[PDB]
């Protein structure tokens, strides 16, 4: 539920800061193809 | 004046424990005494007074206590605390972490024999850093340049050049240019090819007479890795504060001195701090690390350049945490820029020298500067941003402004960034290179950079 | 560190109980 | 958290012998019977020539008034009024000016939050620059000024609303501010306050005559070098035979100056 | 272009590594000649001590100073065979001067069974009663000691003070 | 009088013959005299820790010790003066000894003698008068900003046997003498007090009166009061220097006192070069602020306990004037630097962790250290009012608030002004982040407000009110365009616009802003939130008419208002005195309501 | 009233003995003088902190956070002298406070609290932000002798089954709520626009109050009626019909 | 211990080897072998060994570096593809990815157990490489020299006209040292080159 419990070590703790990384990559160019399809779809309704 | 009193020598061992050897009835030892053992092989040895109480005292052998013998050991009693033999005549010279000398040349003729720990540098007779220091390296002096006086480390991981950029930057290092510069390269935990390295590359490729190197090997005794930054700081100090050199410290992997003190603290038998290492590593770090600055007046000064081995790729890691408590910034050299094979794989994008903007313009270096350095970090920021974009929308789908910053990206990396290790680039050159690049762009796309620079210096 | 620090402690009440043995 | 006993009953006996301290300041002479009556209780604690211990252990035993609540309001009271009468020195105010301040003060809830307090403080801020101040325009300015000040709380005191008490504290509080440079602006200050006030002689026997005449030449000097005819410097230097600054000098001074104005 | 630019790169190369050879061989001069003044010095320490007037001063005091340094209740003494009978003088003299400086009782033996080795510079080694702790007071002791930390003022001396010293701090 | 050393380890001493020793008592260790507090007891023995490097030391070494804990020589001579954390003159360091560097074990006297100061008695003191702690036996006119009020240590009291007659002294020389119990007490000027110990006072008052710093967002939005405790992000783009200069070249406070907690070696050296340099005008003279403030200076390496004790220096100097009746101020420049010194000595005493390895004792060090601030009534006679703010920076890593050092601080701290690295790259100078931030303070400062500025508690609330609007906005502006948005929402935005980048940005590098005084902070926020109001007004006023009035009508028909809204920040106070400067605010308020009523 | 005040300045050591006096004062006053005693006890935190402050300097064993391995028993020495007794008309109520360090519900202040004493009172951000006062939120708290003191003779007899169908309702708001701000309202369906109005509505009527206003049970059980009233009578699946019948329609 | 090299042993060996072989359990899971991670693993020698390689095999260099090169654009390209698809990739990134699969699956991966694989010679393993290499130049350069043309050449082309040649370069893997001489080997990688380059002027 809360937590994905992998078990306390300091692998873990590097496992989950990849696992940030790639999230929050994954966060920017989902966004950036949301932006890129929202101005699209914004210029269509205009047209 | 000097030590007139004659030396004691024991052979009242009565104990060896590790690196320790426990002498008893000595008459008032001093803490960190250095000691001059013999084994009964009549091998000599030496020692540091670990700890005292009453008639004991606990000696840190350096070399490992292999061959020692309470019944035939002796021990002579120096009188007095670690003294650096230093002089001028340590510029054109290598020494190993002990300060014994190794390139074949004789000992030091000391002009005085300070104490290798140093005192602090008076707060109020500090100088803020005012002038730049050229390392020849574009993706330092063209984006992060040094003030003389500034502490800044080369953050790097385990595999990376960082070592080749520390070289470099001792072959390249110098004064603006708009003649009393010296480099005092302390190496430690330096693995034996590594040593060769320094030591040949100094030699070779046209240095040697500004700079003084000391190479502790990575099997070195541990002490003398402990040693050899305050053996160093203590040569720059000299040669800064007494012979009004500018002198630049490059101290080649402070993770392998954090590893000496975790070493020298289990010794002491101190409980582990932090993640390990010892409670007190900030005061340590800080230690060696504000052996550094201007000073008022005196034109000498002691820049710093700690390069660091991150330990797993993480910032969070106790040495470089501490190391960025410390220091007036940071560089970053980064294991994709390296896997791309740009070389130096400095990433200038979270490299911050904090200094930067009193390094650096009108008097200092050309006044374009701080404009043109603002101007390559936006332009390589949106560029990055721009790859990023082009992963997802597909290249056709580019504006052209996003297609010219995706190719300042590519001409920044092959041009700027890139440098190759014999290269050598003057601050004028990186900023030349740094408007052959943005000249790719329309004058108005140029925002970070005022109108009145951009009429100086974009008319190419 | 808990651990650690009892093991120091334990060791300096040996030397303490050596130190009144010796007498 | 608070005191220990021994500094709380040390606290008490500080403000015994000091209110007595101040009494004998306020009062050489028991002329302010009402106020004097309003501290018998304490006085006779050191009117008395009781030791330190005599007088503590009598703290202790609660035969001494020991409340440091009460202490410091009584205090308090006694002692804005001992500043009051300190920073006017050169005018010793009337005997039922300084019992009616006392009892307005005894009547108002906080004088820390009081008017009085404020008023107090911006005299004193006068006062104790100028008792160091060297010779200059400004300090030449603000003494004649806190001297009418001084002169005026010694007729109305502090509580009172007098409008020429409420400029004068004004007008010498911001002339104090203004910056040393600028002449000019110190000189139409103090040119501002002789025409504005009511008086044709505000000065006239409140200050020195030899700082009356100070202040004449100073406004005559700043108004000479605007003459650009040596027949009418002339004219404006046969003022200089005055000593006690008036409204008519200065109307006849900047009449010389208008007259200049309008011969170019 | 590179190879255009790097010709003053090649000069600098060329130049450094006939000034490593040039720097490297004054240094050994250096070093040479002052390790010749300490032969020399040695030498005159071999010459004193054939004086017995200033031989036997200098013995007063190195036993004197061995037994303030090394303040056991009993000292062992070894000497050269033939300096025995002035460092025999010089325990009497000192036993004395050491019992009223360090305010308690002392025994002071000369080591009959095992000399020094005879062509030692002079001077003695002393020892304590159970002949753990030693003291190394020998002349050629006290001139590599002494000649050490006189490092300093013996450079500024033989090859003059260094000119870029704006500050001794 | 004094010990043997007896054993050795890193910074630890033990040392024998200390059975009259005190626990926390201080030492001199060595014969080079270095400074050591005993950490522990164990009969006629005493384990040190000193503080400098001990390398060196011997076993039968003298050791000395103090008949002192840690302790602040308090006197004349303070004023401008620069020391390290264990109350050491750096200043004096390097002009008696001409090096660069502190020399291990310092013995130099932390106010210095053989200096004249001109002393005049309180005028009604006698042979025979009582006296009690705290009371002001005379004045030290040591600068003409700061008289010196000497006064008599909190715990003495008695009857005066001597006073000294007005004239010129140095800090040894006797000026009072006392008895008490048949004892005497001789009195130097200076005045020795355990750095650790709370000065004591007759009232911990509650706080009240505002401290001005001349910044509109703070002195308005976020206010401080006087006695106040506050925190700052101090990080590298944060502009932390704004704030500090600020205080330092306009505050309502007496007394300046900073405290470096080992900052880095040239950051220290920055404020060290930068102070003596800072001015402000005093009775029309302009003088530097070095004659009002004092600096406790560690760099990252010096040692442990003085970065520790570094901020107990600064408040017990701070309690010292406020016991003056001065109204004290103070900064330190990261309480994170301070805890992390904390963190080592607790390290070196071997103590277990708390949380992310600092001391259990962190919460209660800080908490002890804030509860220090305040208004007071002072101790002795004069009923002299005091306070002492302060300003304790913190350096959450990463910007992460739940940091243990930080997250203590800020449940401590009554005010936090969160400065943001994203205002700083907009040059959004001060760059306070006004989301971020927080005062507590509100309601005492209520009253004063209420007595002085009673049209700004309407004010202060509707400001916060539309930025807190516009920031909800801003999402529907994202999700469906400024366009979109209502008439109300619009002129709401436009007047947040307004707020953002002519109330709440100040262009402290100007002599306009310089200094932003509360008369022209509060007549600004009352003209800009008369035309928000107004405008409001208009538009609802005529919600489902024909004739609608909207943002764009109003910037049409009376766009003047708006630029002279945004014109009214370059008033400046020493031009234009402030009764002008509040006449010009009054015409542009009647100017838009003439404008108004134009259009409804 | 009687008050114990250990200030932020006095000796942290007092802290442990603080809470200690106050409880024997209201031992006395509870069943010696037979009142019924409230007793408030202010940062248990700062009490807590105490402890691990001793632990630390008499090196004793560290449980979670370094707290002493016996903080339960500790607390529970505090917390246990509550409650009525045999022959006495007195009681001793209490009303601990605690800062819960970083917010961390599973911290071992509000862990070890949360374990020793009957229910707890949670105040939250999540409110005050919002300027809801007093900030309770209700969600995560609980009163463990709450089931015994509702019903005839203390309270109405719809008390015991609104309540759990206010945390239904309150609960299923946050959930639709943590939906939304993925899938946006669109993919809500008309019911969970309905928990939505209700956490609204709830947070507005039911946890919103005046610092002097006060309400009865009565009033508020009748608001809780104001607020569940807007859904369907069968979406209430916490309450029995008996009480729907006498209470739903008014 | 977990197979992670921040390990304290591995930590301490790190600052210590010039040559690291990081053995990665994603490569060991799906089969892939020796399962060097060519990422994470380095080898400081390189700067030494560069006086071997531009004295017995001059090409090599360029070649070392443009192998990584393709790798680590591989490491972006199937981040991107894994977190958006494939369709937005440039013509120029699907051959950077296949030639990368060329690489991952018929050059860096080996099989420990197979006559094939028992020893790869240098003569063999450079060879190999630049024929690899020399496709990923020739086919990129094949479609920017047609790009903006009025027909352009695309990796859906390269895979169909390209396929013998894509087939022969998977296959190179195959020669025999026992029972081809290295001459032969080398003849054989020759002719791939004219192969490769006849094949391309097909489409040009």
């Amino acid at each position: 539920k809360d937590r994905i419990e992998i078990f306390p070590s300091r692998m873990a703790q590097t496992i989950m800061k990849a696992r940030l990384k790639g999230a929050q990559t994954g966060r920017n160019l989902l966004k950036k193809k949301s932006d890129a399809l929202t101005l699209r779809f914004r210029q269509i309704l205009k047209k | 004046n000097y030590l007139s009193q004659p030396r004691l020598t024991y052979k009242t061992v009565s104990g060896v424990n590790g690196p320790l050897v426990i002498l008893d009835h000595v008459k008032f030892p001093r803490y960190a005494e250095i000691v001059h053992l013999t084994l009964p092989d009549g091998t000599k040895r030496s020692g540091q007074v670990l700890e005292v109480s009453g008639s004991k005292a606990v000696v840190q052998v350096f070399e490992g206590t292999s061959g020692i013998d309470a019944k035939k050991t002796s021990c002579e009693f120096t009188g007095d605390i670690l003294r650096t033999p230093v002089s001028e005549d340590m510029l054109g010279r290598v020494f190993n972490g002990s300060g014994k000398p190794i390139d074949r040349g004789p000992v030091v003729l000391a002009e005085d024999f300070l104490d290798i720990m140093g005192q602090p540098i008076n707060p109020q007779c500090r100088i803020y850093p005012e002038e730049m220091i050229q390392t020849g390296i574009s993706a330092i002096d063209g984006m992060n340049s040094i003030a003389r006086g500034q502490k800044i480390p080369i953050f790097s991981a385990a595999g990376l050049p960082h070592n080749e950029i520390a070289a470099q930057i001792c072959r390249q290092a110098g004064l603006v240019k708009k003649e009393n510069f010296a480099i005092v390269f302390a190496a430690m935990g330096v693995n034996m090819e590594t040593a060769r390295f320094f030591k040949s590359d100094f030699e070779e490729n046209g240095s040697m007479d500004n700079v003084c190197l000391f190479l502790n090997l990575a099997n070195d005794p541990t002490i003398e890795r402990i040693i050899t930054p305050r053996l160093a700081l203590t040569t720059a100090e000299f040669l800064a504060y007494q012979c009004e050199k500018h002198v630049l410290v490059i101290l080649t992997d402070m993770s392998s001195y954090a590893e000496a003190l975790r070493e020298v603290s289990a010794a002491r038998e101190e409980v582990p701090g932090r993640r390990g290492f010892p409670g007190y590593m900030y005061t340590d770090l800080a230690t060696i690390y504000e052996r550094a600055g201007r000073v008022e007046g005196r034109n000498g000064s002691i820049t710093q350049i700690p390069i660091l081995t991150m330990p797993n790729d993480d910032i969070t890691h106790p040495i470089p945490d501490l190391t960025g408590y410390i220091t007036e910034g940071q560089i970053y050299v980064d294991r994709q820029l390296h896997n791309r094979q740009i070389y130096p794989p400095i990433n200038v994008l979270p490299s911050l020298s904090r200094l930067m903007k009193s390094a650096i313009g009108e008097g200092m270096t050309r006044k374009d500067h701080a404009d043109v350095s603002n101007q390559l970090y936006a332009c390589y920021a949106i560029g990055k941003d721009v790859q990023a974009m082009k992963a997802v929308v597909g290249e056709e789908a580019l504006t052209s402004d996003d297609l010219l910053y995706l190719e300042f990206l590519q001409k920044f990396e092959k041009n700027f960034i890139t440098q190759g290790p014999y290269e050598n680039r003057t601050v004028y050159e990186t900023l030349d290179i740094g408007w052959q690049l943005l000249r790719i762009f329309p004058k108005e796309m140029l925002k970070r950079i005022p109108q009145s620079t951009l009429s100086e210096f974009y008319p190419r | 560190f808990y651990r650690l620090k009892k093991i120091q402690e334990k060791k300096k009440i040996i030397k303490e109980k050596s130190e009144k043995d010796l007498e | 958290g608070g005191l220990t006993s021994e500094q709380y009953h040390s606290q008490v006996v500080g403000k015994i012998g000091y209110i007595a301290r101040c009494m004998q300041t306020i009062d050489p002479e028991n002329n302010l019977k009402k106020i004097r009556e309003d501290y018998q209780d304490v006085l006779i604690w050191a009117e008395k020539n009781y030791r330190f211990e005599e007088i503590l252990e009598a703290s202790k035993s609660g035969k001494c008034p020991n409340d440091l609540d009460a202490l410091s309001r009584r205090s308090l009271i006694l002692q804005e009024l001992l500043r009051l009468v300190s920073s006017i020195s050169p005018f010793k105010m009337k005997l039922d000016l300084i019992e009616s301040q006392y009892e307005k003060m005894k009547q108002h809830v906080n004088l820390w939050k009081s008017d009085y307090h404020v008023k107090l403080n911006q005299l004193n801020q006068l006062t104790d620059y100028l008792k160091n101040a060297a010779p200059t325009p400004k300090n030449n300015f603000l003494r004649a000024m806190t001297s009418v000040l001084q002169m005026q709380i010694a007729q109305y005191g502090i509580t009172e609303d007098n409008e020429g008490i409420n400029q004068l504290f004004k007008l010498g509080l911001h002339l104090l501010a203004m910056a040393n440079e600028k002449i000019d602006e110190q000189y139409h200050l103090f040119k501002g306050y002789v025409k504005d006030q009511p008086e044709e002689s505000p000065f006239e026997g409140i200050l020195p005559a030899e700082d009356q005449k100070i202040l004449v030449k100073t406004m005559i000097d700043y108004a000479m070098p605007k003459l650009s005819s040596k027949v009418l410097q002339d004219k404006l230097s046969a003022l200089s035979s005055s000593d006690v600054l008036t409204k008519t000098l200065l109307d006849s001074i900047d009449r010389i100056v208008k007259e200049n104005e309008k011969l170019n | 272009e590179k190879k255009e630019k790097q010709i003053e790169q090649q000069k600098k190369i060329q130049m450094s590594n006939l000034m490593n050879q040039a720097r490297l061989k004054v240094l050994r001069a250096r070093d040479d000649l002052i390790t010749d003044l300490l032969n020399e010095a040695k030498q005159r320490l071999s010459k004193v001590v054939k004086d017995t007037t200033r031989y036997q001063v200098l013995l007063d005091g190195l036993v004197l100073q061995g037994l303030y340094q090394l303040l056991e209740p009993r000292m062992i003494v070894r000497c050269r065979k033939q300096d025995f009978p002035l460092v025999k003088a010089a325990v009497q003299k000192a036993i004395p001067m050491y019992k009223i400086a360090t305010k308690k009782d002392v025994d002071v033996q000369i080591d009959l069974e095992a000399y020094l080795p005879e062509d030692i510079a002079g001077g003695v080694e002393i020892y304590n009663g159970d002949r753990k702790i030693k003291v190394s007071n020998t002349l050629e002791s006290r001139l590599d000691l002494i000649a050490q930390q006189m490092m300093p003022e013996v450079r500024g001396a033989l090859f003059g003070a260094n000119a870029n010293r704006k500050f001794l701090d | 009088t004094f010990g043997y050393v007896h054993g050795v380890s890193g910074p630890v001493v033990t040392a024998c013959d200390m059975a009259g020793a005190a626990m926390y008592e201080l030492v001199r260790v060595g014969h080079s005299e270095l400074v050591g507090e005993i950490i522990r007891l164990e009969g006629d023995m005493a384990t040190i820790q000193v503080y400098e490097e001990t390398s060196g030391v011997s076993v039968g070494d003298p050791v000395l010790r103090t008949g002192k804990p840690l302790s602040v020589e308090l006197g004349p001579g303070i004023m401008g003066a620069i020391f390290d954390g264990i109350q050491r003159p750096l200043s004096d360091i390097s002009s008696q000894t001409q090096s660069i560097y502190i020399p291990r074990g310092v013995n130099v006297s932390a106010l210095s003698r053989d200096i004249k100061w001109e002393f005049i008695p309180s005028k009604n003191l006698r042979v025979g008068s009582h006296i009690t702690g705290g009371d002001i036996y005379g004045i030290v006119n040591e600068n003409s900003l700061i008289k010196h009020k000497i006064m008599l240590p909190p715990r003495s009291r008695g009857s005066v046997t001597y006073i000294a007659p007005p004239g010129n002294y140095d800090a040894s020389d006797v000026v009072l003498e006392l008895e008490f119990e048949g004892v005497k007490e001789k009195l130097s000027m200076v005045q020795v007090w355990p750095v650790r110990q709370v000065r004591p006072v007759t009232e911990k008052l509650p706080a009240n009166h505002p401290l001005l710093t001349g910044q509109r967002v703070l002195d308005a939005l976020f206010p401080c009061v006087q006695g106040g405790t506050t925190a700052i992000p101090g990080a590298f783009g944060c502009g932390k220097t704004v704030i500090s200069q600020s205080l330092s070249k306009y505050s309502n406070s007496d007394v300046i006192i900073y405290v470096g907690c080992g900052e880095r070696g040239n950051e220290m050296s920055e404020v060290l070069r930068d102070f003596p340099e800072l001015t402000m005008e005093v009775d029309g003279k302009v003088e530097s602020i070095m004659k009002r403030t004092a600096l406790v200076a560690n760099t990252s390496n010096m040692p442990v306990a003085a970065r520790e004790a570094s901020i107990y220096t600064g408040i017990t100097l701070s309690e010292y004037f406020r016991d003056m009746g001065y109204h004290v101020s103070m900064m330190a420049d990261s309480t994170s630097r301070w805890a992390e010194a904390l963190r080592e000595i607790s390290g070196r005493l071997a103590e277990m962790p708390a949380d992310s390895g600092y001391p259990a004792y962190l919460g209660a060090r800080l908490a002890s250290f804030y509860e220090r601030a305040g208004r007071v009534k002072c101790l002795g006679n004069p009923e002299r009012e005091g306070s002492v703010s302060i300003v304790g920076a913190v350096s959450p890593p990463g910007g992460d608030f739940s940091d243990p050092v930080t997250s203590a601080t800020l449940g401590i701290v009554q005010v936090f002004w969160g400065l943001d690295k994203k205002l700083a790259q907009r040059k959004h100078f001060p760059s306070v982040n006004w989301l971020i931030s927080y005062s507590k303070y509100m309601r005492a400062l209520d009253e004063y407000y209420d007595k002085h500025f009673t049209e700004f508690v309407p004010l202060r609330t509707k400001a916060k009110e539309i930025l807190q609007e516009e920031e909800d906005l801003a999402e529907i502006v994202q999700l469906v365009g400024k366009a979109s948005l209502a008439e109300t929402d619009k002129i709401t935005l436009e007047v947040a616009k307004l707020i953002k980048d002519d109330f709440l940005q100040q262009n402290g590098y100007t002599p306009y802003d310089r200094f932003c005084p509360f008369y022209k902070t509060v007549g600004m926020l009352s003209n800009m939130i008369s035309f928000y109001d107004m405008a409001r007004r208009a538009v609802e006023t005529t919600a489902q008419s024909d004739n609608k009035i909207t943002w764009s009508i109003i910037r049409e028909h009376m766009g003047e208002i708006l630029y002279k809204l945004s014109s009214m920040k370059f008033k400046d106070p020493v031009k234009d005195g402030e009764a002008k400067i509040k006449a010009d605010y009054a015409q542009l308020l009647e100017d838009m309501q003439n404008a108004f009523r134009s259009l409804e």
